């Protein structure tokens, strides 16, 4: 019954921050596993940005770190993606996924189209 | 930190042939953290093979994974009208990464 | 009007302290580390309480494991959860659950079990629990000077002890004539240390005092 | 009956202190200076908070002015009103009004804006607000000795720091074996200093303590 | 059983203090001396308040007496009653009455008059009144050591100041590294001094503190 | 994660204190020793009160025994019961009863008799009674260091006085620059000493203060 | 519609202090401007003594300072002139005035005659 | 600090003539802090000309002020029965001061 | 109306203390003057022992001091004579007197006969 | 501390004769603290002459005192049946003392 | 009319501690006398272990000390025997006795058999 | 500390004969701390003779104790069917001890 429900904007001006919101149903962001923000570029490639976890602690992609961060709504059951200074390269699709054992997103969100 | 190479980036075959793909990691890996995801263009990604050999609950036994050290495969036995999907292979050594995607035609 | 230049320069020094102390808050308001040193000190007591029998119980490996009821106890407190970090980091999220139950069982065991020797009073925990932060802060303090004093040449402060001593001493309102920052910088942060250590170390002795009369 | 001569001579010394301390009041009862060091320390924090970006934001003059919303904030506190003095003195009474609005806008901005740093409402301002007078007095004290100690030859007290140190130290009830008046006169006024610094510095730690109980 | 000899010997030392402190009570419970130093210190303030005009008011004898309304004030407090002693002793019991009226008039004058500058608060007396005993005791203390320290050879304590300093210092909980009894005897009585000076000097700062916040 | 090794090592030191102080409790919670030093100090006062007449009452053996009403009073306190130990040990259980009546009679005599020194009812006994434990602890403390300091070579602490001094001094929050543990071990237990001595010595001065408000 | 209202003694013995009182109506001693005490000698000359201001601070005539000072009744709305040791020279007329922009008493009080 | 010289200390003329006065400051000034007050003996002083070139509310346009550096004037155009007043000129450089008063008869 | 009213025992064994009590009427022991205890030996001689005063302070005969002391009942209006170790010599008559100006008992008590 | 000598210790006279007595202090005195008391055997003592000259309210003007330095007298002018009393003279230098009493017969 | 009432286990494994309990009736463990734990070996011999007393203090057999201790239930009126590491030799009978004057158990409990 | 020797360890006799026993302490003792207990096998011990020369409440006058220094006895005069008991003798010098028991048959 686990299901991620991603949602957000999908258009912004450079240097402006991107704020994504993904809800979760049939589970909790505190039980187990980790929570990811892996985007899919126009080149259909996949780039993992980072993750928060059941406990709270988080880690990001060694390149984007200098320009990003993530959080969560412990109460409403959601996590938040925050990217600072969105250039053109960031133009892509976004996904939130349940990081199951040994790291393996075993549940994906439908998708969100972000344009820059 | 290591990079991934899912060759062929693109490739073809016909119904019946034992389709094959390969994930060649620039550096060593870990038989565990090696997984395969199948993506049908337009739709959303979907895990297909985790920890090298075992498959997802909604996966036909026709699949099989083979790897260790620097190389791992997604070998099959026969294609269909469904299998026409972009298969991805991601790993987790230092951090997280993905592959070019052994696209099927 | 000249004094405003001289007088405001002072404001700056007086300003840093505002943070050094403000920061001290963001280091003792963690329901974690606070509640972890407590359950690690209570066991160190057992590390010499039951594992201190003569050199004949310290030779029979079979008898330590023999007491499979104590082994889980004489283990850590959070150094079990510390591991959980190097685990969740390695996505072994499955194994995490099992280790979570272990800490759960351990807190019920120790917590309630220890409270069996609490038959004396219900406050036998509010004490240490508080003794924690009180000590943590002093540490943080000693560390503060440690950084800005250890490297200094002719600086009476050297080891973490010497810097720790100065901490307690200046936090217990005692202060002697041995421990004292050489670099005015240490003296600076010191104003913060005591501004903190004192207030806290006092809330400590406050209950220590009250408890003393009963 | 001879003792009355000797005993009353003591009264004199005991008498000066009555003033040195009484005066300390007339220096901390100013709703001004008190409320001015506070709004100048909160900004010094910004003087290194936002004006401390690497040597690439410290070169772009265009970007500091770019943030026309911060410039007014990172200016002074009262060093804007300080100017108002050299103005009203020059009868520029017209210009005074405009500068009065500036301080009005600044107090609403900072005051309310700063109060947005959640988790403590009306609990965090009473603090510094109080931390003010507390410190002011200590200053006044250090200054007291400063005057009667700086000139002295072999007097361990020299800089305003050394005299300031002695102040905090003797006001924090700490006292070491480094700072101490050479001339009995300093020792004299000192009796006043601590008689004050202590009582006040205590009312400080009093809230510091209570607040620390979080 | 040997320790009882060694342990009881300690009891003796611990016993003397019981008196030295008990005696300190019988020296501050005198509604007199207490209420006399207060009215003598308030005037010493006038001894430099009104009798401190430049060397032109300090030359005109006619103008000091000119103010026949102040002369009675700038006289003593009890050094008027002190005389009453050498009088009653000489059976001049008749003259005693007249001098009794003088002190009566003086207490109404000063008392009420001074309370004209008390318009600020009604406690402007409870203060000094208390500041008295607080100080008296410290004195008594300094004197205690004075006796048992002055004669001693290599004893850092000499003048009544040095012995007085040590008093305040050890009574203000401050203590440095300069004033300290050489003969263990001084160290002994000291335990009493501080046991007293502190407790009292604290009740002082207690009101000093409270009064400080208003 | 390396810090957990370094940080937990500190926990150990911080742990010993937990006992040194805990033990201090099990040494002042004895309704006995506490109530025995009190009745031995009150008599030491008589040991110089009535047995201190000039060298003419100190020669007449007939007159000391003459006052058969005081002899029993000027004997011990518990040094009568101390004997009871070497008795019960020798099964002289019969003789025990008689000596039990003696202590019973002595407590009624002294207790009530002493309470006849008017002006303070039930206010003066709570004092010493408390002064006891307070002092006991300090002792225990001084003894603690005594053991771990006496043997040390260049250790400013030697006699039981010097170690006792350090105790009071660090327990009265005073502390100078003379008494201080050389071996870090002494400094260690010290953290406990003051953690105790202070809190207690404070509850003492607490009543001393209040009582002093008379 | 403003208006200063001066009043005061007008006769004293040498060495005795002079205490003047000037009320203000239709305005406040704290708003803006400064408040002066400019006297007019028998020689119809004018000598400015000093001023307190809207804020409170004050300044006097560099010569008289050694023998004067001024205050105000923040509540009742008035200011106070105080001269110590009034000799003969002080014999003159007194005036309190609203020190308008760039210093220019734009409102004068009627007057008071003081003899020494 | 500086001193003022309002010449003529006394002077005459009559209805119609362009009356003139002059404030000669021993030292420089400041076009701003220069003002002219008119006093009718017996009554109270009254500011008449402020900031060198602009007049008070209750003042007739017939007046005009001219000055700079060391000298300034209070020139008119025609007198009356009213204008018969002692006109003063004060300045503010170091401190405050006034003038002898160009008395009108 | 001043009147001293002496009273007491009048017989004791050596070494035992003598306790005398003298009341006062129509006045107070605190107003002015001093209060004496001057005895009259069998030889009709007079020996002044000591005095307490209106204030309280006291002084005795330089010889008897080593063996005496005095007090008073501030409330009931009386003073108390106390002699320790009464030998034979003490056999005499006792008197309490109001010590008027320059010392001159201007009011005497009737008398009390003490035997030793 | 000084001692007193009231000579004659005993003495007589008859009605009419100017009775006299003398108080000779071993040491100096003070014209003030010198007083005389009259005692009628059996009754209680009674002050009679204070400060050398003045007499008690209930004393007949016939009396007079004369003294200074080391000697003082109680001189009279005529005796009676009343005057038959033991007159005492006490002083107050260091402490208090009395005299032998110039007994009258 | 006094009477000791002994009771206890009577069988244990080596190295395990022995816990004996003896009640007392018609008297008190605090009045006078001492309270003993004297066992009787299979060889009908008698070995005194130790005693607590009316006051509380206690003393044991110089040999067993290294392996024993005793206490009491001040409230319920009982004392407790505690032996650590019970070997075979300890196999015997146990008795609790009132140590009367000069030490002479004047009241013996019935008995209890302990086997090892 | 010291040891005890209750000889005979075992012994006999019969109704009428003056039964005798002896407690021989390796070392001196103290006439006080010497006592005799009688135990009937199966039942519980019972003090019989205390303080060398005085007996228990429930003891027949037929008994008598004699001792001093190193030896003491429990002498009787006649046996019964009751007296058939193991009589013990304990002492208290350094510590507490007991005897082998002069068993009666
Ligand atoms: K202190
Ligand atoms: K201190
Ligand atoms: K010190
Ligand atoms: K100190």
């Amino acid at each position: 019954d686990v299901q991620l429900q991603e949602s957000g904007p999908g258009l912004v001006k450079p240097s402006q921050s991107l704020s994504l919101t993904c809800t979760v149903t049939g589970y909790s962001i505190t039980n187990n596993y980790a929570w990811n923000w892996i985007r899919q570029f126009p080149g259909n490639k996949l780039e993992w940005m980072g993750y928060i976890n059941y406990s709270g602690t988080t880690s990001y992609n060694p390149s984007l770190k200098s320009r990003i961060s993530i959080t969560r709504d412990t109460s409403k059951n959601q996590f938040f993606l925050q990217l600072n200074s969105v250039t053109t390269e960031d133009t892509a699709t976004y996904f939130c996924v349940r990081g199951y054992d040994y790291f393996a997103m075993d549940y994906w969100g439908q998708g969100t189209s972000v344009t820059v | 930190q290591i990079v991934l190479t899912q060759s062929p980036a693109i490739m073809s075959a016909s119904l019946g042939d034992r389709v094959t793909m390969t994930c060649t990691a620039s550096s060593s890996v870990s038989s565990s953290y090696l997984h395969w995801y199948q993506q049908k263009p337009g739709s959303s990604p979907k895990l297909w093979i985790y920890s090298t050999s075992n498959l997802a609950s909604g996966v036909p036994a026709r699949f099989s994974g083979s790897g260790s050290g620097t190389s791992y495969s997604l070998t099959i036995s026969s294609m269909e009208a469904e299998d026409a999907a972009t298969y991805y292979c991601h790993q987790f050594h230092r951090s997280l990464t993905f592959g070019s995607g052994t696209k099927l035609e | 009007h000249p004094l405003v230049e001289l007088g405001v320069s002072y404001a700056a020094l007086l300003s840093v302290i505002v943070v050094v102390v403000e920061y001290t808050m963001q280091l003792s308001g963690e329901y974690l580390v606070r509640l972890y040193l407590v359950d690690l000190i209570l066991v160190i007591i057992l590390w010499a309480d039951y594992a201190y029998r003569a050199y004949k119980s310290g030779d029979p490996a079979g008898y330590v494991k023999k007491t499979l009821y104590e082994i889980p106890a004489l283990v850590p407190a959070g150094l079990l959860a510390l591991i959980e970090g190097h685990l969740a980091g390695l996505g072994l999220f499955r194994l995490v659950r099992l280790l979570r139950f272990l800490r759960i069982l351990l807190i019920i065991s120790r917590g309630s079990k220890f409270l069996s020797a609490i038959a004396d009073a219900a406050d036998k925990i509010r004490f240490y629990h508080l003794f924690g932060a009180v000590m943590l802060t002093v540490l943080y303090g000693a560390f503060a000077i440690y950084i800005v004093e250890y490297p200094d040449p002719n600086s009476s402060i050297k080891s973490v002890f010497d810097a720790l001593w100065w901490a307690v001493v200046t936090a217990t309102t005692v202060g002697y004539g041995d421990v004292v920052p050489a670099t005015p910088i240490g003296k600076v942060i010191g104003i913060a240390v005591m501004l903190t250590g004192i207030s806290a170390l006092t809330l400590l002795i406050g209950t220590v005092s009250n408890m003393f009369q009963k």
